[PDB]
């Protein structure tokens, strides 16, 4: 009848340390915010900082952002769909396309140098350039990933066990959903007609084309189908941006926000100072505040970054997409079986890095 | 000889335990996902003992993956005592090793050593999935160099 | 590959083989190259005691035929 | 004489039960695209030994809330039941030719539920107690269909003698005559044996371990092996019931080869079926059983009683 | 642009109901699920045979800090301490002192392995490419202390690898 | 005897290998009661195989099918008046 | 190496039976690959050290160590700085 | 790749798809790991004239 999803068990005072560090040192916090769609968090932070800075990223960086933003989009619903099935108790459909994650996970090693916490998308562009030949490897992976999702849908969608256990479970009305602060798959699955990229076009997402797979009823199953259709839509966005790669630089041509090139590092004095100061205190962000918010592959991810005007943030309250999503556990589990509670969690794909800061 | 007999028994017990650990997952943060790729076919661990039996009672080694919080402190601890011996804990990642990126924070205890006796430490943030397989393997060889029945014979 | 499960399967077939041959061969050894005469009804039972008592060695399996009578 | 046959039956059964852990982790993996236990032992031939040895050398925990008297009888009540259930199996000439063998197999199959019931009471934990309570209620609900399927099948066979199975099923597999009841029977086996989509207790996360929630290495060997033990046999019972082989009196070797291969293949499907389906929710178990499985089984028993009368096809009990 | 998902309509005709009734009675989508897994059984595995087989990486891999040395022999770190200022976890502890020759040299360079995060910021900090993250990940330990690295261990790590990391930055400094 | 010997040996083997593992180291009621009544009604038609060979099997046909429709009738009344749709 | 095999498995090794005094026959570990072959084995490049020797330098280790932990060759943290607060070293002989 | 013909048709039939056309393991389509020197471009404002920070 009544549900209380107690949290804090992972809680870290993320923005408490954010105040003491500067913007560049603050960036790894965001990668560790959502440990499923990491670079999407990097996208939100970089957009917020360069929104205050009144500096736009170069077009080459922007088209990188959607390519990796959709790569993270590929990650999360694999994380979301498969473990939701693992929440139900499905093992093998989880693992099969789990392996395909090591493909673009290996791509992440090719670009950032790490695997999970890339620290790649930074305020003012993207840190490093794409390694030679990697775009072809992305095409190699993309050309075959459509097959594995046919394997997922065949294994899960059609089977009567998956439906009768998960359909008509945890329904939520459109007005109740939106007024509860829900976002993303919570809204689109439950009839609500809204998506961040289509409505509020940030970065180059307007140029690319895709579809928004909204649902009719809005139960766990409908949300599950909404996730797997966004996966197909993610492949479409990958196809267009990968063929839309421009000739351009990876970071803004402003050494006060972007580190000068290592060749220029050891050649010219201005570059030496600019990297020196950028790596001592960072950059001077003009005061003010903003709520630059973009859709995470889980929901709406935003940050309330208010800057005093120094080289360090004053206060950065991070919108947790699951913060409101976990609040709905009371009713989506109300009037439902005990086993539906984990089904609610699975279809919500509650990730304990954001709901717990 | 008597020492040979206690040596053969020591090898038989040690070889069984090292080769068939049944770890119980205690992932709390991004350190959980990368170990959870060891479950993915790329770095299969079920190839050697470590399997899905889970059931913290039926567990030999505990892998503490992710940041440890003060409110998480007692509930994790009471799991460790309820875990029957031989119990060993694996410290996953910079956060569980010594607090890592949140060392100077109020809601995290610096390291799992303050809570449980850590037998092995795997650095990384997060450690690469295969690097833990090495950490499990080096823990496996750590069990190989154990002289339980030998030390009893001296007594 | 896939045949790496075959040696795991084959050893099972060896294990389950033992009951099949044993309870058959033990039957052959305890019946003298025959099978244990089943007795699902009274007739099948006192038939054995008829054969067991006439054999003289008090074994039902040993049977005396035309060479016995005149 | 007799005793040497007793070990020659139960001992190979027991050693096969230990090994079944390997394939559970291996053939699932080879379907899960994993590798399965391979490093320890050549081709993973020694992993079950490693599995079993620590369970008999790890510390046996007795929770203070557990009655030690109840804590020890239940694992014996389970494993022993599985082994003595093997004695009427018609391996060429069965070890025990009980003319009521079909009832004999079913009777102690109902005795199995006392193993979980007492363990759930012995453990004496809130979550543990309800987990066993809504586990026993599943098994008992599946025995009524179990009995009805049996009753229909041997009605066309004849008496309840398990040896008569190989006589009735001479020319054609009995499945060709009761295939609507065969899958009716097969799913029923999937539920009593506590395997997905009815894993329920032993589910690694369904009830974490269900009957093994607080029940760890030591006495837990006789409580995670017994469920796997019933798996080989209840499939083998299906092998005798619907997939009967031929038995030449001068060469019982053929039926040993055929039956063992048939029951081993069925167990592969049993291990195949865990790695392809989710877990039924509790209400779905009864909804599937009482309202779809139960009425259909009754109708099929309606059909299979009249059909011998319809075609003058009553079987000889003797 | 948008698209529904669950807007399929079930046909009520004799044909359509027959397939659905056949599907319910004769489980076919369940068998379809069985066929999917069985086809994967005969699919070759992708299990890397550790340690003999090792997973792929890239020349940009970050881990296991190690100070380098100039071709002459003198170590690279001039104690410019940009790595200390940048280090978002403050795992670096550097104390400088004027060496007897006259040029700087760090008398104390401890990077706490279990405070560091391997973000790769430190190599980007020092303009002399003094500290880099090597390709090692095989330094798991059993005591918390040996994770606490110092200047001596860092130099020993640098001298140990050097050659491997010498080519790594040669094939990556163009990107940087 | 043989039956007693078989069960006795099984208990000792279970007992022996247990010892080495110990010293060497309303809805809930309704499903129960409904099963009980169905199970008791099931025991009525267990003697069916031999009963199928009675010399007046016509009377057997009317009455063996009788119990089976009552099995359906008991479930049918249970189903329509909630019943198998257990309290939730 | 096996280019016909799929990626990852396409290069593999078996280790020495005698590695620096301690046997490696049932003591398999990943930490015996030297710096030269740390690249080719990991598919970090296609240039085996036999066909591409690493840049020879004096300070490079002439013998690649394994994970020295567990052995008496472990590492112990210790201050590498010098004490900067010296005492007064009170002089001796007389009395006030 | 790998596998033999009769196995392929077995998994082709059981999955109802042609898996040999595209698989989930990389064999030879992978780009060569060692690559030529990546000559990177320059900034849009990289010019010796009329590029004061006043603009
Ligand atoms: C059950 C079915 C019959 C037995 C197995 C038949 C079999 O494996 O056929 C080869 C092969 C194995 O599967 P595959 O996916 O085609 O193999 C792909 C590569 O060729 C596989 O490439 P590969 O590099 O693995 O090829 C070499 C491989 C070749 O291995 C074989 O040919 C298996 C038999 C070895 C003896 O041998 C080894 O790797 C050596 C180690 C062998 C391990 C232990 C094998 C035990 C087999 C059963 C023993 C008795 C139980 O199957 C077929 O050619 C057709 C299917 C089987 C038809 C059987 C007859 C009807
Ligand atoms: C002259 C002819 C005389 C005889 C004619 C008899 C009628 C015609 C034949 C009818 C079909 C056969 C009998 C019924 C079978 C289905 C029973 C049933 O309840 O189905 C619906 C049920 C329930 O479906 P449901 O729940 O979606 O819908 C039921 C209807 N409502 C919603 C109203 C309740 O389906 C199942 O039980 C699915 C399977 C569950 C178990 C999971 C594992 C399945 C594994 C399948 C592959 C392996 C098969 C192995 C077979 C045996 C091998 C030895
Ligand atoms: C060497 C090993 C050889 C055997 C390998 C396994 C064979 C069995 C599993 C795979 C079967 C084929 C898979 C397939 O195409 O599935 C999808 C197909 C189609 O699935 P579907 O859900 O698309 O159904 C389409 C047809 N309508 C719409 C009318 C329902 O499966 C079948 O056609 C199954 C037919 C037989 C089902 C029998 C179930 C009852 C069995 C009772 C006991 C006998
Ligand atoms: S060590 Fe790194 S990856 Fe692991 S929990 Fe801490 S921040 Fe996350
Ligand atoms: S990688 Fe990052 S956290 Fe680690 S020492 Fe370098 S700058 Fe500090
Ligand atoms: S940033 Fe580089 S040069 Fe500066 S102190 Fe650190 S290691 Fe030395």
């Amino acid at each position: 009848r009544k549900c209380d999803p107690h949290i804090g068990l992972l809680h870290r005072g993320t923005e408490k340390l954010i105040e003491y560090k500067t913007y560049l040192q603050a960036l790894p916090y965001f990668d560790r915010l959502d440990y499923v769609s990491m670079m999407c968090n990097e996208q939100a932070y970089s957009l917020a900082v360069e929104k205050l800075l009144n500096i736009q990223p170069p077009p080459r960086a922007q088209w990188i952002r959607v390519l990796f933003g959709e790569i993270t989009r590929l990650l999360n619903h694999i994380m979301a769909v498969t473990t939701h099935a693992l929440d139900i108790g499905a093992m093998t459909p989880f693992f099969w396309m789990f392996e395909e994650r090591e493909k673009m996970f290996e791509f992440y090693e090719r670009v950032s140098g790490a695997r999970m916490h890339a620290a790649y998308i930074r305020p003012g562009g993207v840190h490093q350039d794409l390694p030679l030949g990697l775009l072809d490897d992305i095409y190699e992976f993309s050309k075959n990933f459509s097959f594995r999702i046919d394997e997922l849908e065949e294994m899960l969608t059609n089977n009567r066990i998956w439906r009768n256990r998960t359909v008509d479970i945890g329904v939520v009305t459109a007005e109740d959903a939106l007024n509860y602060g829900f976002s993303g798959v919570m809204l689109r699955g439950s009839g609500i007609q809204w998506d961040l990229r289509k409505t509020q076009p940030y970065d180059v997402y307007d140029q690319v084309e895709f579809d928004v797979p909204i649902g009719s009823r809005g139960d766990c199953y409908d949300r599950y189908l909404c996730r797997v259709e966004e996966m197909r839509q993610s492949l479409r966005i990958i196809s267009q941006c990968l063929n839309k790669m421009p000739p351009g630089e990876i970071k803004v041509d402003d050494a006060k926000v972007s580190p000068p090139k290592r060749a220029e590092m050891k050649t010219s004095m201005e570059s030496l100072i600019h990297h020196f100061k950028l790596y001592t205190e960072g950059y001077q962000v003009p005061p003010g505040a903003t709520y630059t918010a973009i859709e995470a592959p889980k929901g709406e991810f935003g940050v309330y970054l208010v800057s005093d005007g120094s080289s360090r943030p004053y206060r950065c309250k991070i919108k947790a997409p699951g913060f409101a999503h976990l609040a709905g556990l009371d009713k989506m589990s109300k009037g439902h079986m005990l086993a539906d509670v984990v089904a609610i969690i699975g279809t919500q794909d509650i990730v304990f890095g954001e709901v717990d800061r | 000889r008597g020492e040979y007999v206690v040596a053969k028994l020591d090898d038989l017990v040690n070889w069984a335990r090292r080769s068939s650990l049944w770890p119980m997952t205690f992932g709390l943060a991004c350190c959980a996902v990368e170990m959870m790729h060891m479950a993915a076919p790329r770095y299969d661990m079920d190839r050697f003992g470590v399997v899905f039996r889970a059931s913290p009672r039926q567990s030999d080694v505990m892998i503490v993956a992710g940041t440890l919080t003060n409110k998480m402190a007692p509930a994790l601890r009471k799991v460790y005592d309820q875990m029957p011996e031989p119990r060993y804990v694996v410290s996953m990642g910079s956060c569980a090793n010594g607090g890592g990126y949140y060392h100077y924070s109020y809601s995290v205890v610096r390291g799992c050593d303050r809570i449980v006796p850590v037998d092995i430490y795997v650095p990384g943030c997060p450690p690469t999935a295969e690097a833990l397989l090495y950490g499990i393997l080096q823990l496996q060889r750590k069990i190989k160099r154990e002289k339980r029945l030998r030390i009893w014979y001296r007594r | 590959m896939w045949f790496e499960i075959l040696p795991g399967i084959a050893v099972m077939a060896a294990c389950l083989f033992i009951p099949g041959m044993a309870t058959a061969h033990i039957h052959k050894f305890t019946n003298g190259g025959k099978e244990k005469r089943v007795a699902h009804f009274s007739y099948q039972w006192n038939l054995m005691e008829r054969d067991r008592c006439i054999s003289g060695v008090n074994r039902y399996h040993v049977t005396k035929g035309l060479e016995n009578i005149d | 004489m007799f005793m040497i046959n007793i070990l020659s039956l139960i001992i190979p059964i027991l050693l096969a039960v230990a090994f079944l852990t390997l394939v559970e982790r291996k053939v699932l993996g080879y379907m899960q695209l994993r590798k399965g236990p391979n490093v320890v032992g050549p081709y993973g031939l020694l992993q079950p030994i490693a599995d079993a040895l620590k369970l008999v050398t790890k510390e046996p925990l007795r929770p203070g809330t557990s009655s030690i008297s109840m804590f020890i009888i239940a694992p014996i009540l389970g494993l022993s039941l599985a082994l003595t259930m093997w004695v009427p199996l018609p391996m060429p000439y069965p070890l025990i030719n009980m003319n009521l063998g079909v009832l004999f197999m079913l009777a102690m199959s109902s005795l199995a539920v006392y193993s979980i019931l007492w363990s759930g009471w012995a453990s004496n934990s809130k979550y543990a107690l309800i987990g066993a309570l809504r586990a026993v209620a599943q098994t008992i609900s599946y025995e009524v269909t179990l009995a009805i399927i049996l009753l229909s099948v041997l009605l066309m066979n004849g008496s309840y003698t398990l040896s008569t199975l190989i006589t009735t099923q001479e020319h054609i597999w009995m499945i060709f005559t009761s295939w609507p009841l065969a899958m009716m029977w097969f799913i029923s086996t999937l539920a009593e044996t506590n395997r997905a989509p009815f894993d329920l207790t032993e589910g690694e996360s369904e009830l974490v371990s269900g009957f093994n929630v607080e029940y760890a290495a030591g006495p837990f060997a006789m409580f995670f092996m017994a469920e796997y033990a019933n798996i080989i046999m209840m499939n083998a019972f299906t092998a005798i019931l619907f997939l009967g082989a031929s038995h030449d009196p001068h060469t019982p070797e053929l039926y040993t080869i055929n039956f063992v291969l048939k029951t081993l293949a069925l167990t592969i499907t049993f291990l195949w079926i865990r790695a392809s389906y989710p877990r039924f929710r509790y209400d779905q178990l009864m909804h599937l059983l009482w309202k779809s499985f139960l009425p259909l089984t009754l109708a099929l028993c309606m059909w299979h009683i009249s059909l011998p009368i319809m075609t003058a096809s009553i079987p000889p009990q003797s | 642009t948008y698209k529904f998902v669950n807007m399929r309509e079930p046909s009520m005709d004799m044909k359509s109901v027959t397939d659905r009734a056949a599907q319910t009675l004769l489980w076919t989508e369940l068998v379809r699920g069985l066929g999917m897994t069985l086809s994967y059984l005969f699919r070759e595995p992708a299990t890397i045979n550790y340690p003999f087989e090792k997973g792929p990486l890239s020349p940009r891999f970050r881990g296991e800090h190690a100070l380098r040395r100039y071709p002459s022999g003198e170590e690279r770190c001039i104690a410019c301490k940009l790595c200390e200022a940048v280090c978002p976890a403050q795992a670096i502890t550097i104390e400088a002192e004027p060496r007897a020759d006259g040029s700087r040299r760090t008398t104390r360079y401890d990077i706490d392995m279990t405070k560091c995060i391997y973000c790769g910021f430190c190599q980007e900090a020092c303009p002399v490419d003094a500290i880099v993250e090597g390709p090692n990940f095989e330094f798991s330990t059993e005591t918390h202390e040996e994770l606490l690295y110092n200047k001596e261990k860092l130099l020993n790590n640098g001298d140990k690898w050097e050659a491997e990391i010498a080519a790594n930055i040669q094939a990556d400094y163009l990107y940087r | 005897m043989n039956i007693m010997l078989t069960l006795l040996t099984n208990v000792t083997l279970a007992s022996l290998l247990v010892l080495i593992a110990f010293w060497l180291p309303m809805k809930f009621f309704l499903v129960a009661i409904t099963f009980l009544l169905f199970d008791l009604e099931i025991a009525l038609l267990l003697p069916l195989p031999w009963a199928s060979q009675t010399n007046n099997l016509k009377t057997m046909l009317t009455m063996a099918l009788f119990l089976l429709i009552l099995l359906a009738a008991s479930l049918a009344y249970e189903w329509t008046q909630k019943g198998l749709e257990w309290a939730e | 190496e096996d280019n016909k095999q799929f990626f990852g498995r396409h290069r593999w090794v078996i280790y020495t039976t005698e590695m620096n005094g301690r046997d490696t026959f049932w003591d398999v570990d990943g930490s015996m690959v030297p710096p030269e072959w740390h690249r080719w084995l990991h598919c970090m490049t296609d240039d085996p050290p036999t066909t591409k020797p690493p840049t020879a330098r004096k300070y490079i280790w002439t013998n690649h160590k394994f994970n020295v932990s567990g052995t008496p060759q472990q590492y112990v943290p210790y201050s590498t700085t010098r004490k900067k607060i010296q005492e007064w070293v009170p002089p001796s002989t007389p009395y006030k | 790749a790998s596998a033999t013909r009769v196995i392929q048709l077995l998994r082709n039939w059981a999955s109802g798809r042609d898996l040999q056309a595209k698989l989930q393991l990389r064999y030879q389509e992978i780009s060569k790991r060692t690559q030529p020197p990546p000559k990177l471009p320059v900034g849009p404002s990289h010019k010796l004239s009329n590029n004061y920070y006043c603009t």
